[PDB]
DNA sequence: TCACGTATGCTATAATGTGGTCTGACGCGG
DNA sequence: TCCGCGTCAGACTCGTAATTATAGCATACGTGAGG
RNA sequence: GAGUCU
């Protein structure tokens, strides 16, 4: 059932919901998105392929010459990731693209076969994505965050009572393309429709309709119905649709062929409507006064004269009806316009519309967007076509068209990027339907209207801008350039495409520093969604509606994961089982329910699709592949939860964990924690610095192993087999025949990344977690990362915690830790630190790096070598020189006093001064590495030459080992093939191996195997040389640096900082704290057994906080250690393998109805003792997120360890010896050391540098700056009365130049005298106001 | 001014002054050339634009953007609003003889006391140490006294201890909502790098120890030492100025 | 109101330091107003004793 | 009405007579001979050409109205030095001036620290070479790849490429919205801080007392040579101008003053202590 | 919200009860970051007049 | 009177009107 | 009634430093050194 | 731009 690395230490799982869908790869979105951007798709355009097809082919203004795209290719990277991180260069690939100059004949119509030139042109190096979903830019792992923006398509919206004073809800519409102008339709207070493009000025909505050739008559025959008015003899008649006289008062006596139905001033209810419809009433006689007010639909000209009696869209009257009847028209069409149902909007809009026909509308539209410029028929028609109706300037895209059509209730899903006439009108129609009553507005916060836009798509966008920048230079140089001489590459520029993509992988809000101070930080930062960025929100533009949690988020985005900064609802981590839809919306897995039986077929419902169905919750008890047991099932549909019957159930939540994120999945007992504290806990779990010793968590969830492995930091077995060679530096594994490929030897190599720097200057080391010659299964963890242990994630350490107050040393979340925790160096952290020494070129001359430095003691030059560089391993402290650098100085004017003092000693300052790299003030560690980058042609130090000697010889032995292990492994197979055919075992292995490849067999399939192994041996033999040459070349190669820079020495220190008062610690339920005192072991509390407590927390930091999960974690952690201490006791006593089998078996099957079932009869004797050995520190326990352990299960486990139900033990004061008055909650809580360490935070300054203009102190410890005394702080001393305290901080501590130097001298003289003046910042204000042209002067006493 | 590397850096005013001078010099030349008025007018329009952009960039029309795409900061901008001289460099200031650190409890302390780290207090009280070192006759000059303190000699800790007795320090927390957000204490030198705050004044600061940071200020002048001790001392400030009730209340 | 009573004060340096800096300075410039440094803001600015 | 400066100037030049073949020759005939009406209506008419040339030379140095202004100055010199005697057209001749006057004036104004014509035209040769090298060396060309293509010095290619490095503005934030910029970080190294200011006051007031300490003839001769008390820093031979009037006795007395002062620094507690400094 | 949470933190909230709890959690933490600026701006206006 | 960086000058096919972001809010004038 | 302009808490830590494109050659203009 | 205290 369980694999080999799982057999070493099984987590007792308290789950009860069988995981039908296993956790997917957590870094899927980063890899799959970028994979589309680079994968050259043949037809289904995506990424680079789509970019070229879209822009090319580009043709000239003469139309004779054009450039055409063929095909592109990615070249192998100049430096691999290994060497990019070192030299400090972008990990990118040459983009080589085939482009052809096709020229047409100007004499012939299109004489296509004239010149067909061809060449493969370089344009830019696109950055490549690593295996872990990172981009190495200038030697830094960086992650591009996926964006959540408003989807393209149509979306109807309404200002409720923000528009106007009356509170007319003005409904509106927006057609949003992926590229091109916006199209807004909106009402006004007075219910007239209007149109604005790109939110320009308001234009009558009928103006775009006229521009699309719609006559007045056609416009009314799109929105309005028809009422035919027949004039018979004398009495006027009207064609009735009974349904139209609906909830209306009868204005006249409605009477038909022979029956009065409704009287004057009487409401026509549903019954009067069916009375007329059952009697099948068609024409009704009506008064002539009834048309007074009706709007005539079409034009009615006199047949007799031939002139307008009444134009379309005009209100009729008795004099017009008289003229119509007598002229020769006894059948009038009329607009049907109800006040509440079918509203007259377009009709009143047409009277506001100043335009007459098609051409008048196009002028008016041209006059808006291009104002002042006289219009022409060419300019007006061409602009309007280039807005929405061009292949070039407009594109909704596939998502835009699909969302557009599905909004308008269309049949067609895919279609054209260009807006058609139907589209514009259909949208105006649906806008009017929403105003009428049927139809509602869509909300923007719905994730069905929020589309996810990952890296690949945003890289494609910026790459397209690169090709658009080249489009200018192509059309330019095609016209001017000769046709014969011109090749395509003379017209292309590589710098615009390089620059536009480099802007994205550099300047962009979404491209940023990978938070890698913890595997959990890395993996949840890659799973991040920001609604900020280009084409998205701003904090300026962010309301509260977008910020808060939305029904749709459920299962797509975690509601308990977001920063507590200004970006509180904007940034968001992705849920566990969430995925990007084919189009881009989010989607969540759901088990289908057919015939009431829950099928294991899973459907990833989109935000839109989820609303139809009813989804049962995961809480619902299945009959173990029957159906819902309970008759009533708790389910949710249409954004709400209620109870339902079983046959009505359509779907069910796949897992218990799906509403939460990766951060939150790792919180145990999240179910008992407040959302507010749970948020901070998941956010601080990411900030947990990995410790010296990776300790497992005793109280996990089980997601630990998913996170550690998917994060990429753990070295995992690509293929299973026996480990041939184990070492701290590397692991070499031989593969099993079944998975091993028949070609190569089949020996995998894992050179483990060793004590190396992170982006937060923390440590990264990979330790081998398998022994010499151990059998390993495929997909097992061969080596543990910095914050991982036997495959499981290890962010911090677990320890004996007692909740009780202590002399106010745990006052406000203040933490009291034992000396023993500090003594064990378990919370001690490694901080690798990078400091660079650069020799530049000044005006006076180039800078030297030698041990020959003016003004230096022998204490500083002692740790430097001949070249002037510190030895590897040498301990250094603030002041000590790491790299000796000296700079030229002009012959400076020595003041007579200095000239005396230099003539007194004799040692006069030389022409070259000094600027050596020295250890930063206060920091101190051991030098673990030094790396030297000399420019091609400049003088090399002898140390640099030793490093080249070191790298070369090491490279020779490293590739020797590559060919050696590969040769030995390759003949090992040949020997097995040679036995199958001509078995001569002992006698063939005596004489040399070198002539084994000549030996063959009779011609079988196994002879063909010998041939591939012999040819591949020579392939590796010839490849060994060209590989060794590449390493040798790169090592001899001068590293090409910035302008001015001659060479750089990068020194790496290693600080080993232990915990101290001020350091920030926390658990996983948002329970913060600062160490206050390291209490001696002698003083700490201890139980009757005698074992002292590690940490003493304040119990008053629990009820207020409402984070009770920390207490359940403590109780269960106690139970877990209780089992460990029992097994530890049984291993010390050395009882029996059958006894350990019984106790461990009863432990794993202790829960009421446990999900996992570990039969120990399957485990052999040797396997059990490896397991017991790891469980003795404490049995790791898994408490899934919402499907966790109950109190009863924890109390039951406490009885297995012979510990109290209560989880509270009688402790005794270490100082005195007497007992505390009551039992105290003690147990094991997994705590975490946060990155906020006090050695970094502490700062102080008396006197230092000053700013240029303000002349105030600098800011921050990074600049060694003074503290900001803001207006808030000014009001405090104002309020007290202390005006001297204030004036001190306003003048002599700040700007006053004469004040600050004089006061320093007063205090050294002893006299604490206030001798002030006036801030230079005021003098600046005066000159800045006078430069504005404003006389400001000091009118004196 | 020159950036460390060979690159230089300039204010946005230099870029706006250069537009004004170019268009003014070109205008003088086009008036010398007696060019048509059409050309002269365009140049007069551009002069108005460059002068108006120098004074207040974002006011008359679209603000003139430089290389970064953001608009060039004008003269008016360095007077106006938050980041103006007034609110940022005049009604509030960066201050000498100031530091900060992570605070922690001090339940042994008295209400008139606060734990002030060794190395913080050393850098804070530098001039007073050089002043005592000349009086006790240990250092001849200030440069000599500077190196004695930098080496952290045993004699220097004893003198540092001498200056700090009966010499108060001000402690501040953000946000400074009311005057009790700054209180004065007599320093107690301690072993670690973290400030120890008295539990009873925690209420005024709203300071919980879950990693709060508090700013340190030295009252240098004798006036300021007396103002710290008489007005702003913690023991002097017990009742709230808002309500006649004690803010110093056990929790 | 507060925002108006603050700007109504004769001290233009108090007014320009509060808000409306562009408008305060022009209305004071044309009136030829002289601020005699009355209140606390004025002396905090000039770096005097309160 | 339109209150934009650009679309207004473009409206004015629009209603301008586009000149034909012997219309250009007819006016330019009296233009060279010197006519009020000819120079204006030739220039007025040909403003439409300047805009098109200036439109293509954009997003490079100045905005756009700036290129038109300098472009109009090239059109004026085209009109002053046109030859109607030649059968060739004006639009041919004036296109040479407008491309020239704009190219040459951009080179000067586009940069903050004024870059001259030679250094810029030098640079353009290196830039066009770089594009040709880049297409066949995929990655950008190095300064040695460019230097080795032209067979010219590596320092000369480095010198000119270093001048191409653009200037970062002080007011530009590192932060984003409104955190801190480069003025908020960069120090005024010219004004030394009170610690460095008071050390030279204490060093030099310590020396004023050590002058009165040494012998009367020794502190006279030593001070007036270095220019400590005197007005001008003289040499061993020039101390003779005062009263010394010696070459040997001045050198013995100068060094005798410094030897007695070296023992004054070993006793006060400096010598090797103040040697590090 | 019309549906309140019957359960407590000792008993544990289920999947939906937590999801309902988050509506009110985020809105509170939202006012801690955003609405403090309306309140703090009152402090500023009051100081400038008095 | 040259040496050296800097500046001004002229090129004659014809060519003659320009082309980044798209969403805040609540108050208070003109 | 609509457009325009004006406000929108207080400190702290980190982190990095980008792009384009302007032809080519001959006399003219200024300062400093050497004969 | 990502954080820390409110
Ligand atoms: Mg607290
Ligand atoms: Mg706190």
């Amino acid at each position: 059932v369980y694999s080999y690395t799982e057999k070493k230490r099984i987590r007792k799982d308290f789950g009860k919901r069988p995981q039908v869908l296993d956790v997917p790869y957590l870094l899927s979105i980063q890899l799959d998105s970028f994979q589309k951007f680079i994968e050259q798709d043949p037809e289904g355009q995506y990424g680079l392929e789509a970019a070229f097809r879209s822009v090319f082919p580009i043709q000239s203004y003469s139309g004779n010459s054009e450039l055409q795209y063929v095909s592109y290719r990615l070249g192998e990277p100049v430096f691999d990731v290994q060497e990019c991180q070192i030299r400090g260069v972008t990990y990118s690939a040459p983009l080589r693209v085939k482009l052809r100059l096709v020229i047409y004949e100007r004499e012939a119509p299109e004489g296509t076969v004239k010149d067909i030139k061809e060449q493969e042109v370089y344009m830019g190096e696109i950055p490549l994505m690593t295996d872990n979903g990172t981009f190495v830019i200038n030697g830094t792992e960086r992650v591009i965050v996926s964006q959540l923006h408003r989807s393209p398509g149509v979306f109807f919206d309404s200002d409720k009572g923000k528009t106007h004073s009356s509170g007319k809800v003005l409904y509106n519409a927006r057609i949003i393309p992926y590229r091109g102008s916006w199209l807004d339709f909106e009402f006004d207070p007075k219910d007239n429709l209007f149109v604005r493009i790109d939110r320009r000025r308001k234009l009558p909505a009928t103006i775009i309709l006229r521009a699309l050739n719609y006559t007045t008559e056609q416009i009314l025959d799109l929105f309005f119905e028809k009422v035919i008015f027949e004039i018979r003899d004398n009495k006027l008649q009207m064609e009735l649709v009974p349904e139209r006289l609906r909830g209306e008062t009868a204005s006249f006596d409605i009477e038909a062929n022979g029956k009065v139905y409704v009287e004057k001033g009487r409401r026509i209810t549903a019954r009067h409507i069916r009375q007329l419809e059952k009697d099948d009433v068609k024409l009704i006689e009506v008064p002539v006064e009834y048309i007074a007010g009706k709007v005539v639909a079409k034009d009615y000209i006199d047949e007799s004269t031939g002139e307008l009696i009444c134009a379309a869209n005009m209100e009729l009257s008795l004099d017009l009806l008289a003229k119509l009847s007598q002229s020769g028209h006894k059948r009038i069409e009329t607009l049907f316009t109800n006040d509440l149902d079918h509203g007259p909007y377009i009709s009143e809009t047409l009277r506001v519309d100043p335009t007459n026909d098609r051409l008048s509308a196009l002028v008016e539209i041209y006059r808006m967007m291009r104002p002042g410029e006289p219009p022409t028929r060419e300019a007006a028609e061409s602009l309007f076509e280039n807005l929405f109706f061009s292949e070039d300037r407009y594109d909704l895209s596939a998502v835009g068209r699909m969302k557009f059509n599905r909004s308008l209730l269309r049949e067609e899903i895919e279609g054209s990027g260009i807006l058609s006439k139907d589209d514009i009108i259909d949208v105006m129609k649906k806008l009017i339907d929403i105003r009428n009553g049927k139809g509602e507005v869509d909300d923007i916060d719905h994730l069905g209207n929020r589309r996810i836009r990952s890296v690949g798509e945003m890289a494609e966008n910026q790459f397209r801008v690169g090709l658009v920048r080249v489009e200018r230079a192509v059309k330019e140089r095609l016209s001017l350039g000769d046709l014969d001489t011109l090749m395509p590459q003379d017209m292309i520029n590589a710098k615009p495409i390089s620059a536009a993509v480099k802007e994205f992988f550099g300047s962009s809000q979404l491209s940023q520093f990978m938070d890698q101070n913890n595997p959990l930080s890395e993996i949840t930062h890659k799973r991040r969604i920001s609604a900020l960025g280009p084409g998205g929100l701003t904090r300026e533009r962010a309301g509260f509606e977008v910020r808060d949690v939305h029904p749709t988020h459920y299962g797509r985005v975690c509601p308990i994961e977001t920063p507590e900064g200004p970006n509180i609802g904007l940034i968001n981590s992705l849920s566990v089982y969430a995925q990007t839809n084919e189009y881009g919306f989010l989607e969540t897995p759901y088990r289908k329910v057919t015939d009431g039986v829950v099928t294991d077929e899973i459907h990833y419902l989109s935000a839109i699709e989820e609303g139809n169905y009813v989804i049962a919750q995961a809480n619902s008890n299945l009959d173990e592949e029957g159906h819902f047991v309970e008759d009533l099932v708790t389910c949710r549909s249409k954004g709400e939860s209620s109870l339902f019957s079983r046959d009505q159930v359509d779907y069910m939540d796949v897992s218990t964990q799906q509403v939460v994120s990766v951060g939150a999945s790792l919180i145990p007992f999240l179910e008992h924690d407040d959302a507010n504290r749970a948020l901070m806990g998941a956010n601080m779990q990411r900030q947990a610095v990995p410790t010296l010793r990776a300790d497992k968590p005793l109280v996990g969830t089980g997601m630990e192993r998913a996170v550690a492995v998917d994060s990429g930091v753990t070295a995992v077995a690509k293929r299973g087999g026996v480990v041939q060679y184990v070492d701290a530096s590397r692991i070499v594994i031989k593969v099993n025949e079944d998975e091993m490929y028949p070609g190569e030897a089949g020996i995998d190599i894992y050179n483990l990344t060793k004590y190396t720097r992170s982006n937060q200057n923390t440590c990264i080391n990979q330790m081998p977690c398998v022994s010499l010659g151990e059998p390993v299964e495929r997909g097992d963890v061969l080596a543990d990362g910095p914050s991982t242990d036997l495959g499981e994630l290890a962010l911090g350490q677990n320890m004996r915690v007692a909740f009780m107050p202590w002399n106010g040393y745990n006052f406000e979340d203040s933490i009291l830790v034992s000396e023993r925790v500090v003594q064990e160096d378990r919370f001690t952290t490694i901080h690798i630190q990078e400091l660079a020494c650069v020799s530049r070129d000044t005006k006076l001359g180039p800078e030297e790096i030698t041990a020959d430095i003016p003004n230096v003691g022998e204490a500083a030059l002692s740790k430097l070598d001949e070249s002037g560089i510190v030895y590897i391993g040498a301990e250094v402290t603030g002041g000590d020189i790491l790299v000796g650098k000296v700079t030229p100085k002009g012959e400076t004017q020595l003041t007579p006093e200095e000239k005396l003092l230099r003539a007194i000693f004799g040692e006069k300052a030389s022409d070259v001064k000094d600027s050596s790299l020295r250890v930063p003030n206060g920091v101190s560690g051991t030098v673990i590495d030094v790396q030297v980058f000399t420019r091609d042609g400049v003088e090399k130090d002898k140390r640099a030459l030793e490093i080249e000697e070191m790298q070369l010889k090491q490279a020779k032995k490293d590739l020797s080992e590559e060919l050696q292990i590969l040769e030995a492994g390759l003949f090992s197979r040949i020997r097995a093939v040679l036995v199958a055919g001509g078995v001569e075992a002992e006698k063939l292995d005596k004489l040399p191996r070198d002539r084994w490849l000549e030996l063959g067999l009779t011609d079988e399939e196994k002879q063909n195997q010998l041939e591939q192994l012999a040819e591949q041996y020579d392939e590796l033999k010839h490849e060994f040389e060209k590989k060794l040459e590449a390493k040798r070349r790169k090592i001899t190669q001068g590293d090409d640096l910035a302008p001015g820079v001659l060479k750089i020495v990068k020194v790496y220190l290693a600080v080993k900082r232990r915990i101290q008062p001020g350091d920030k610690m926390a658990g996983r339920h948002g329970n913060k704290g600062v160490i206050s005192k390291i209490n001696p072991i002698e003083d700490m509390p201890y139980d009757e057994n005698g074992t002292p407590v590690d940490i003493v927390l304040n119990p008053l930091g629990v009820p207020s906080r409402m984070n009770i999960g920390q207490i359940l974690e403590t109780h269960l952690g106690m139970a877990a250690k209780g089992i460990g201490d029992k097994i530890n006791a049984m291993l010390k006593q050395q009882q029996e393998v059958a006894k350990l089998r019984e106790f461990i078996q009863r432990a794993y099957d202790l829960g009421a109805d446990v999900r996992q079932k570990v039969d120990l009869s399957t485990f052999s004797d040797e396997e059990v003792m490896r397991l017991a050995e790891n469980l003795r520190k404490g049995m790791p326990i898994a408490t899934p997120v919402f499907d966790g352990a109950k109190e009863a299960e924890i109390k039951e486990l406490l009885k297995l360890g012979d510990l109290p139900t209560s989880g509270q033990i009688r402790l005794y004061d270490g100082r005195t010896g007497e007992q505390f008055e009551r039992p105290v909650t003690v147990g094991y809580m997994y705590m975490l050391k946060l990155n906020h360490l006090v050695d970094d935070k502490m700062h102080a300054r008396s006197t230092g540098s000053y700013s240029l203009v303000t002349q105030q102190p600098l800011g921050g410890k990074a600049q060694f700056g003074g503290q900001r005394f803001g207006e808030m702080e000014v009001w405090a001393l104002e309020a007290y009365g202390a005006a001297y305290t204030l004036q001190e901080m306003l003048t002599v501590k700040s700007d006053d130049v004469n004040g600050r130097t004089k006061m320093y001298k007063n205090i050294v003289d002893g006299n604490h005298q206030m001798e002030p003046g006036m801030p230079e910042s005021f003098n600046v204000l005066l000159k800045e106001i006078r430069s504005l042209g404003i006389n400001i002067e000091l009118e004196d006493e | 001014v020159p950036l460390d590397g060979g690159r230089f850096a300039t204010s946005d005013l230099n870029d706006l002054y250069r537009r004004v001078i170019n268009r003014n010099n070109r205008l003088k030349r086009l008036l010398d050339l007696a060019a048509p008025d059409i050309i002269v007018r365009n140049e007069k329009r551009m002069l108005q634009e460059a002068v108006d952009a120098l004074l207040d960039n974002g006011r008359r029309g679209r603000a003139i953007t430089g290389s970064n795409k953001r608009p060039l900061k004008s003269l008016a901008d360095m007077i106006k609003g938050k980041q103006g001289r007034f609110r940022q460099n005049l009604l509030g200031k960066r201050v000498d003889y100031s530091g900060r650190s992570v605070i922690t409890v001090g339940p042994y302390l008295r209400l008139h006391q606060c734990g002030l780290p060794k190395k913080m207090a050393l850098e804070l009280f530098k001039p007073f140490i050089y002043g005592k070192l000349e009086l006790r006759g240990l250092a001849t000059t200030i440069k000599a006294a500077k190196k004695m303190v930098e080496r952290e000699e045993a004699v220097v800790w004893d003198i540092l201890d001498e200056v700090i007795r009966e010499h108060p320090v001000l402690l501040n927390r953000a946000p400074t909502l009311h005057r009790l957000g700054i209180q004065a204490f007599e320093p107690v030198l301690i072993e670690g790098k973290a400030i120890q705050l008295h539990p009873l004044v925690c209420a005024a600061y709203n300071a919980d120890f879950d990693g709060d940071q508090m700013a340190v200020h030295v009252p240098l002048t004798l006036e300021a030492q007396l103002e710290a001790r008489a007005l702003m001392m913690s023991t002097n400030n017990i009742l709230s100025p808002a309500n006649g009730e004690p803010i110093i209340v056990p929790s | 109101g507060i925002t108006k009573a603050s700007l109504a004060t004769e001290s233009f340096i108090s007014a320009a330091s509060f808000q409306e800096t562009t408008r305060v300075l022009t209305e004071a410039a044309v009136a030829g107003k002289r601020d005699e440094l009355r209140g606390l803001k004025e002396n905090v600015i000039v770096g005097r004793l309160i | 009405r339109v209150l934009d400066a650009t679309q207004l100037y473009l409206g004015e030049i629009g209603y301008s007579p586009l000149l034909t073949a012997e219309e250009e020759v007819y006016f330019a005939r009296r233009a060279l001979r010197g006519d009020v009406a000819s120079r204006r209506r030739m220039i007025e008419s040909n403003l439409r050409l300047v805009v098109k040339i200036a439109r293509r030379y954009g997003n490079r140095g100045l905005a756009l109205l700036d290129l038109i202004e300098e472009g109009n100055l090239g059109l004026i010199r085209a009109v002053e030095k046109f030859d109607p005697e030649r059968g060739f057209r004006f639009s041919t001749y004036a296109t040479w001036w407008i491309r020239q006057t704009i190219e040459r004036a951009i080179m000067n104004q586009t940069r903050t620290i004024r870059l001259p014509i030679h250094i810029v035209k030098e640079l353009n040769v290196y830039l066009r070479t770089a594009r040709e090298l880049s297409h066949k060396l995929d990655h950008e060309p190095s300064a040695e790849e460019i230097a080795e293509q032209l067979d010219k010095p590596v320092d000369d290619v480095s010198r000119m490429l270093r001048l191409n490095e653009r200037i970062t503005s002080v007011d530009t934030p590192l932060g984003g919205d409104s955190e801190k910029a480069l003025l908020d970080i960069l120090a005024d190294e010219k004004e030394n801080g009170p610690e460095d200011t008071t050390q030279d006051d204490d060093m030099k007031q310590s020396i004023v007392k050590w002058l009165f300490e040494l012998n009367a003839k020794q502190r006279e001769v030593l001070a007036r040579r270095f220019g400590l008390l005197g007005y001008e820093a003289a040499t061993l031979e020039d101390v003779g101008r005062e009263i010394g009037l010696t070459r040997e006795r001045v050198r013995q007395i100068q060094v005798e003053g410094l030897r007695r002062l070296r023992e004054i620094l070993q006793t006060q507690g400096l010598n090797i202590e103040a040697l590090f400094l | 919200i019309e549906t309140p949470i019957t359960a407590n933190f000792r008993e544990g909230l289920n999947v939906l009860q937590y999801f309902i709890s988050t509506h009110g959690a985020r809105k509170g933490l939202a006012d801690t970051a955003l609405k403090t600026a309306n309140s703090g701006y009152l402090t500023r206006r009051l100081v400038d007049v008095a």
